[PDB]
């Protein structure tokens, strides 16, 4: 199964994953300020 | 928050006096026939012709808030040492609130 490719690692994987930086498995969002969005109407002058 | 600081009405300079505030000129001055006096005098005429204002003021400090440029909104892959941003994704509120709530 899927240990046969974690195993499968070499010289050539520095520059993948040696040393590495990021993962993808435990995302952290970013807070954000507090907003809303309403829609409303406007009114349209002339005819 | 139009930012119009206008009356809007025929008050601030327009002198709605009657024709009897030519005789309180007299009163302010001191005549009986004035068609002689802004002929010679406009200075003091002009300095009887000046609006009284009264100001006003408000105040509400500063807003320091720095954290902002939001563009990529998408997701962000987390950083090796992911238990530095991951203890984050609930704050001190929702983890002190469970401790208090145990008695």
């Amino acid at each position: 199964g899927g240990l046969s490719q974690l195993v499968a690692y070499g010289a050539q994987d520095v520059y993948l994953t040696g040393n590495p930086q990021i993962t993808f498995f435990k995302t952290v969002y970013r807070r954000y300020t507090n907003f809303a969005i309403e829609s409303i109407q406007q009114t349209i002058n002339g005819s | 928050f139009r930012d119009t600081a206008s009356i809007g009405f025929s008050d601030t300079h327009q002198d709605e006096k009657t024709l009897r505030f030519l005789k309180k000129q007299i009163s302010q001055f001191i005549k009986h026939l004035k068609e002689y006096y802004p002929n010679n005098e406009l200075t003091k005429k002009l300095v009887m012709k000046y609006s009284d204002v009264q100001l006003l003021p408000y105040t509400k400090g500063a807003t320091k808030d720095t954290y902002t440029s939001g563009l990529f909104d998408h997701t962000t892959g987390v950083i090796k040492i992911a238990p530095r941003d991951g203890l984050g994704n609930v704050r001190d509120e929702q983890s002190l609130n469970k401790s208090i709530c145990h008695e």
